[PDB]
């Protein structure tokens, strides 16, 4: 539809209060205001998308096609390009801020890199459970079950394509949706999100608009203070 | 002992071609499609060369299927995986996918062989009348 989406950089995580009397964690995310580099429309390239480039850096530090292409484009040079499907009310070299592009209290989603867990095995991977191990119950206590499926040649005699075994964890791409955005703050280029965000202190975070609940505002303020002496 | 029968090797020229699949139905299309790839028709076929000529059918999806199969007969296609049984009926293929319809029917026509995987790539099924296909310059013969 006309999917909306920013970037930026999650820098920590806090709590704040609301009317309601309702206390609310947080996530802060810095977002400095971005430029679409490219913009496909339907017919012409078989679908729609606008395409963001974001972390602006010094030309040094960067590869010499890419700079060729911002100096030709007429951009500044970042070192970021990605894009999102679906993004059409916006035109070419515009700057994008989200204040521009998100409501004070709606449904966002964000899709973040997770948080690398390093080579972790089944039971803490696919939540399996651990053999018991009172009454001596051998030292393989700790594995995938057993990975059976049939004895014999007329059963099944292998294990399962997409079976459920030990492996990498972690850093891969993820998404938790319906996180309201409770508000902003012009001066940082900072935003305010809902919810606890994927990714570590630092990385990059894309916000979409929902498409679960794509419109949808329900308005949260906040608890100003009235106690003094 | 006697004469060696003749036999082309490299000695390779092979001609485009043509067809408008506009209302001809799958299997009739099929078959001549397979010996004009397979060149079984050439009056030199030496079987072990790729003789035969290249393919372009148009029109897809305007091909039908005889009798009450646009809903009785269906194309099934298996990952590896349980579960994967992808179950589709001639009338979903003569609309979601139609050239796949006549790649597949086309294909399992070839011998389990190494050049069938390279014969068959020589049939270009397009969807519908267009193509960017008009810079090789195919002839042009009716149902074929
Ligand atoms: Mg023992």
């Amino acid at each position: 539809m006309e999917i909306r989406g920013i970037f930026g950089v999650k820098v920590g995580m806090s709590q704040v209060f609301t009317t309601n009397n309702e206390r609310l964690p947080i996530t802060v995310i810095y977002c400095e205001p971005n430029q679409v580099a490219g913009v496909k429309t339907e017919a012409k390239d078989k679908y729609s998308a606008t395409l963001l480039s974001f972390d602006t850096v010094e030309n040094k530090k960067l590869n010499k096609p890419q700079q060729g292409f911002f100096e030709k484009n007429n951009l500044k040079p970042t070192k970021h390009l990605q894009e999102i499907r679906n993004m059409t009310g916006f035109e070419m070299g515009q700057q994008i801020t989200p204040q521009n592009l998100f409501q004070v209290g709606e449904y966002v989603d964000v899709s973040a890199i997770s948080k690398g867990r390093g080579f972790t095995g089944a039971i803490k991977r696919w939540n399996f459970k651990i053999g018991p191990l009172g009454h001596g119950a051998g030292y393989p206590h700790r594995f995938q079950g057993s990975v059976q499926a049939g004895r014999g040649g007329a059963s099944a005699q292998r294990v399962f394509k997409g079976k459920k075994m030990s492996g990498h964890y972690g850093h891969e791409k993820v998404t938790v949706q319906n996180l309201r955005i409770v508000g902003f703050d012009e001066a940082n280029m900072l935003v305010l999100v809902s919810g606890a965000i994927a990714g570590p202190e630092g990385g990059v975070v894309l916000i979409r608009t929902a498409k679960k609940k794509p419109g949808v505002v329900k308005p949260i303020e906040l608890a100003v203070q009235t106690e003094k002496a | 002992k006697t004469s060696m029968l003749t036999k082309e090797q490299a000695n390779k020229r092979r001609q485009w071609y043509i067809v408008d699949a506009a209302g001809l139905v799958l299997g009739k299309l099929a078959v001549k499609a397979a010996d004009l790839i397979r060149g079984k028709n050439k009056v030199d076929f030496t079987p072990n060369q790729d003789c035969g000529d290249y393919l372009i059918i148009i029109n897809s999806d305007q091909v039908v299927l005889t009798g009450n199969k646009k809903e009785n007969e269906f194309w099934y296609h298996h990952s590896q995986y349980i579960g994967g049984i992808k179950k589709v009926s001639g009338r979903d293929m003569l609309k979601k996918q139609s050239d796949k319809l006549v790649y597949n029917a086309v294909k399992g026509m070839l011998p389990d062989n190494r050049l069938s995987r390279r014969w068959i790539t020589k049939v270009h099924v397009f969807k519908g009348d267009k193509h960017n296909m008009e810079a090789q310059k195919p002839t042009t013969l009716n149902w074929s």
